[PDB]
């Protein structure tokens, strides 16, 4: 279970960008070995970043 | 008929005949003068007075000098003897190789072909350039325009098109220079004598044999008056009409800085007594251009492909001259300084560029859809320029970031090192076929090249070079 903390407003630089980058890295690393991943999040920015 | 000079104002000459007047467009020779000064009639004014434009400088003329009417307009020789040879507006060769031993002469001024004697058949050209082969396909037997300011690569693009078309053409060709640098004129002459487009052989007794040439040359350059600059394109058009009317052949016609054809009028009408239009241009700015362009047309006898370079003063594309010229073209290519400052060459703006031979009934459906998808991508990237400049890419969503990435990648992929640029770029030239361009664009749009960097697409041609460059840059 990956808990990604983020914000709800924009103009925050690229902090949510780096967060979602690390989260993508972790997910793609842990889904190869076969570990079933779940995603919890805080803020709409991570949702918009990882939806598609 | 004999006449007398009464008044001289720069490039304009007022003449007085006693018995009988000459009609308009007729040629007159000035007698009490060092060189062969020729005057072309333009107007009638009364009192048996005539207004004329001089094909050379008026320094030395006198009110009282004598003038002789030739009875016909200016006459330029025609035949296979003009091939492999330079010729000024009055037909006199300036190659310093002898005279032009041609049987027949044609008038500089001819009426255009009629409506019924036209043939609009859709063909394509193999330029070897990605941007035009993909997004602005050139029409075999049609007009093509290269619009640009100063220092964007019009002359370089024309030299590349010459290298990639005329050598691989077989038929004939013509090059007109209307206010271009004599340096590049000599350079073209020597590159043609190198590549065999011009085949000069020095017979004994100082004679010459240009047999084997496939390109004529007409040069009225910046060191010439307006009257000697506004009548060169007509000479070249006569030379090409001889080919595509009598010989029946398909010809090419490269023209450099057609804008001067208007500029001359703009620095002549004021002396001819005409009221200026918006920006000092003429009231005849549209008819004087259409009477030139309507002679350029494919017909049932032959074909003229045409490649015109159009200056854009002060980088303003809303000027009346280019505005009018846009309506007369079958294919277009607008170069930009904003894109040249990024080091992208050819600096073609693929959104201002357009064509009529892009429809799915001419080029295929995969070509059509790839071109339209590229245009959509570049417009979607244009629409984010403001918010990127103010805030930055971090504000954007992920779809928009992917769009920006692919748009920068396809911008850098739509750049090509030419062969004629090797002298000041060093890197060798890259001819690029169309199916290769289309596969590469398809892959870049799909997403099969997002893993690569952005500077791996710069000056690489196809994708194998891009991938090799990304490999070498990984180190
Ligand atoms: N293929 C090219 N690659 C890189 N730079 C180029 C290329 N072609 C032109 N440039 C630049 O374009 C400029 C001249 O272009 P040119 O069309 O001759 O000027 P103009 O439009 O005034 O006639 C030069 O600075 C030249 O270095």
């Amino acid at each position: 279970a990956v808990l990604a903390l983020s914000s709800d407003k924009g103009l925050c630089g690229g902090v949510n960008s780096f967060v979602a980058k690390q989260a993508r890295i972790v997910i793609k690393e842990n889904e190869m070995a076969g570990n079933a991943v779940q995603v919890y999040g805080v803020g709409d920015k991570i949702r918009s970043a990882l939806q598609r | 008929n004999h006449g007398r000079i009464t008044q001289v104002i720069g490039a304009v000459v007022d003449v007085h005949f006693d018995e009988q007047l000459p009609p308009i467009l007729n040629s007159l020779e000035v007698q009490g003068h060092t060189n062969r000064l020729v005057l072309e009639v333009a107007q009638h004014l009364g009192e048996n007075t005539v207004r004329t434009i001089a094909m050379d400088a008026t320094e030395g003329l006198v009110r009282g000098q004598k003038v002789v009417d030739t009875g016909a307009p200016i006459q330029v020789p025609v035949g296979v003897e003009t091939l492999g040879r330079i010729m000024n507006v009055i037909g006199e060769p300036v190659d310093e190789c002898g005279p032009v031993p041609a049987k027949k002469t044609y008038s500089i001024h001819r009426a255009a072909p009629l409506f019924a004697d036209q043939s609009t058949e859709p063909g394509l050209l193999q330029t070897g350039i990605k941007v035009v082969d993909l997004l602005a396909p050139y029409a075999k037997g049609g007009k093509i325009g290269l619009f640009g300011g100063a220092g964007v690569g019009k002359t370089v693009l024309i030299m590349e098109l010459i290298n990639n078309v005329a050598n691989k053409h077989g038929g004939f060709s013509v090059f007109a220079g209307v206010g271009e640098r004599t340096r590049e004129g000599n350079d073209l002459y020597h590159e043609m004598m190198t590549t065999g487009v011009i085949k000069r052989k020095k017979l004994e007794d100082g004679k010459f044999d240009f047999t084997g040439s496939k390109a004529a040359l007409v040069y009225g350059q910046m060191n010439e008056p307006p009257g000697a600059r506004a009548r060169v394109a007509l000479t070249a058009l006569s030379v090409a009409e001889y080919f595509r009317d009598e010989q029946g052949q398909d010809v090419l016609l490269f023209i450099d800085n057609i804008y001067r054809f208007t500029q001359a009028g703009s620095e002549v009408s004021a002396l001819l007594g005409r009221i200026p239009s918006a920006v000092g241009y003429q009231p005849t700015l549209a008819t004087d251009l259409g009477q030139l362009q309507e002679r350029i047309t494919t017909t049932k006898k032959g074909s003229i492909t045409s490649v015109q370079a159009v200056y854009v003063p002060a980088d303003d594309l809303t000027d009346p001259a280019p505005a009018t010229t846009f309506a007369h073209l079958d294919a277009t290519t607008v170069l930009s300084r904003q894109i040249a400052e990024l080091g992208i060459y050819p600096a073609v703006d693929p959104l201002d560029s357009t064509s009529r031979m892009l429809a799915p009934e001419i080029v295929g459906q995969e070509h059509y859809d790839t071109a339209r998808a590229t245009q959509k991508l570049l417009q979607d990237y244009k629409s984010l320029q403001d918010i990127i400049a103010i805030l930055g890419m971090d504000e954007l969503s992920e779809e928009d970031k992917l769009v920006v990435s692919r748009a920068r990648k396809i911008q850098r992929f739509l750049s090509q090192p030419f062969t004629v640029a090797e002298v000041f770029t060093g890197k060798p030239g890259r001819f690029v076929e169309l199916p290769e361009t289309i596969k590469s664009a398809q892959t870049i749009l799909r997403g099969e090249c997002d893993d690569l960097p952005e500077m791996a697409f710069y000056m690489c041609g196809g994708l194998e070079e891009v991938r090799s460059k990304a490999v070498k840059m990984a180190q």
